């Protein structure tokens, strides 16, 4: 029975693995959406300063 | 009076009848007074924390029970509610261990029970710590004062060579 | 697959001292080797066998470091 | 001991391993989702501020 | 004077101080129980007033009552239960 318990505990270890590598991606996946986002709220106040811009020329 | 502390697995909830209630496995027959720990719900993060936890509690246990037993002698030089013959474990929010266990639960008073392992030990460490230093400092302003009144008691006591 | 080298002399106690640092958290791998020849130091023929257990946790891998240097046994590399 | 202690035992490594890895996944996602928010205002702040400058 | 307010203030820091050893061992057998039996966490653990010459017998019917659900792994080491005694 001792292959099945180091089989079982591999198993256990490999879902670890898959689970903090995941992790770390939806952490990775998430920095990029915010830097997606960032620059999309750059963009907006870009937008309002050049329409200031205009309005004082 | 002495208490021994013990838990077993737990695995059917017919423990704790077999524990206080079977008498062929309940302690001394169902004699013994057996009452249950109320201890909040906590986790242990990994093993390795857990032997750690371990080894630190049980050094700050010993560190606190060495306190106890300070302050606990203090006290009894000074003769306040406790004494050599009577009186020598100390009371539990004012009462006795047997009335504390009675009712006994873990106290968010201390540390709250959302603290991780780490964070409770280290405030009931720095609690007990603080105590022993304020013991430290109340026990030697009292030896201070003893000590120079019988100094000056006896300067004035004595036989007429000395006294 | 791998044969860890002991004296056992007393493994009982090994194993149970094991257990007392943490009993029942990992499988004890055993392996024997067949027909063992001259112990380094002993300078005899003994059989051996080895319980080898892998740890995740530092703090296990040092209490059995100092428990297997204790003990009669070569359990140093990975 | 019994091969049912063994079992008991191999399910006693199981658990602990899960709860070790539950626990650092939980506690990496939730310092991600604060990483998000901490360099996103970073970066917010430096650009926006320079815009400003410009303007 | 100072003993007056000397000896309140102790006996008030020594009670506290009294129940932190009963908070502090009674986490230091918690994580002792997870470690010796695993998840989950409950355990039935009691606190004992042992009866007069009973140490035997409790020895007896603890060791019976636990011994035969674990293992021979496991006194001052070995014990089917966690078990502290509490000097009081």
């Amino acid at each position: 029975s001792q292959s099945q318990g180091i089989q079982q505990l591999l198993q256990a270890e490999k879902r670890a693995a898959e689970k903090v590598a995941d992790a770390r991606k939806r952490k990775a996946r998430r920095l990029k959406q915010a830097k997606e986002e960032a620059q999309m709220e750059v963009e907006q106040y870009r937008r309002e300063r050049e329409q200031e811009f205009q309005s004082k020329q | 009076t002495e208490f021994w502390l013990i838990s077993a697995p737990g695995e059917k909830t017919c423990q704790q009848t077999w524990e206080k209630l079977h008498a062929a496995t309940t302690k001394n027959n169902n004699l013994a007074v057996s009452s249950k720990f109320n201890i909040p719900d906590l986790k242990v993060g990994t093993l390795d924390v857990l032997v750690g936890l371990s080894d630190e509690l049980a050094k700050l246990d010993a560190f606190v029970e060495g306190v106890v037993k300070k302050v606990a002698q203090y006290m009894a030089d000074v003769l306040e509610d406790s004494k050599d013959k009577v009186q020598e474990n100390l009371l539990a929010s004012g009462v006795d261990l047997v009335t504390y266990i009675t009712r006994f639960q873990w106290d968010m008073a201390k540390y709250p029970i959302k603290q991780s392992l780490k964070n409770i030990s280290e405030i009931i460490a720095k609690g007990v710590t603080q105590i022993d230093n304020d013991l430290k400092s109340r026990a030697s302003a009292y030896n201070n004062l003893k000590g120079n009144l019988q100094n000056l008691e006896r300067k004035n006591a004595g036989s007429l060579l000395t006294r | 697959f791998v044969a860890g080298v002991i004296n056992r002399e007393r493994i009982p106690t090994f194993e149970r001292m094991l257990w007392r640092v943490c009993r029942g958290n990992v499988f004890l791998r055993q392996a024997e080797i067949e027909n063992p020849l001259e112990d380094p130091v002993t300078g005899d023929y003994v059989h051996k066998s080895v319980f080898i257990i892998f740890f995740q946790g530092d703090q296990l891998k040092n209490r059995v470091k100092k428990i297997c240097e204790g003990f009669r046994a070569s359990l140093y590399p990975c | 001991l019994s091969d049912a202690d063994v079992q008991k035992q191999i399910k006693h490594m199981m658990a602990f391993i899960e709860q070790e890895a539950n626990e650092k996944a939980e506690e990496i996602d939730a310092k991600a989702e604060e990483e998000f928010n901490i360099e996103k205002g970073r970066l917010v702040q430096t650009q926006r501020l320079k815009i400003m400058e410009y303007y | 004077k100072q003993f007056g307010p000397l000896v309140r203030w102790l006996k008030v820091n020594f009670s506290e101080a009294f129940i932190a050893w009963i908070h502090i061992k009674a986490l230091r057998v918690f994580v002792e129980s997870v470690l010796r039996y695993g998840l989950p966490v409950n355990f039935q653990a009691m606190l004992l007033q042992p009866n007069k010459k009973s140490v035997k017998k409790l020895r007896e019917v603890l060791h019976e009552l636990y011994k035969h659900l674990d293992s021979s792994a496991a006194q001052q080491e070995y014990y089917p239960y966690v078990y502290y005694k509490i000097d009081c």
